[PDB]
């Protein structure tokens, strides 16, 4: 009911796993699911990027 | 009479190294020809020249 401006503490492996993922990760677009824990309401923390089985459908 | 002992736990293993043939086939052909079917249901497959 209320805004404000949010933060995301990154885990680095998080951006890790998404430059793995995206330097293996063949120009041909592909998604996945991100998992942190939602700590408050102006914050936010991600501390895993996990991996996603090879999608090259769309 | 052991032969048929180590023949039967070899027919044993053969149903389970065939439960393996048919996982190497059929649950490989799920990520193979599903994406596969995948790959051909793409596009009308960009026609071309060798």
């Amino acid at each position: 009911a209320v805004d404000t401006a949010e933060q995301v503490y990154i885990s680095s492996l998080a951006l890790l796993k998404m430059l793995k993922h995206g330097r293996a990760g063949v120009p041909m677009e592909v998604m996945g699911l991100m998992l942190g824990e939602f700590v408050d309401d102006y914050t936010v923390r991600v501390i895993d990027v996990f991996a996603m089985p090879q999608s090259g459908t769309g | 009479r052991t032969r048929l002992l180590d023949s039967e736990i070899k027919i044993m293993k053969s149903e389970v190294l065939r439960v393996t043939h048919e996982l190497q086939a059929m649950k490989d052909k799920i990520k193979e020809n599903s994406e596969k079917i995948k790959v051909n249901k793409t596009l009308p497959y960009l026609v071309s020249n060798v």
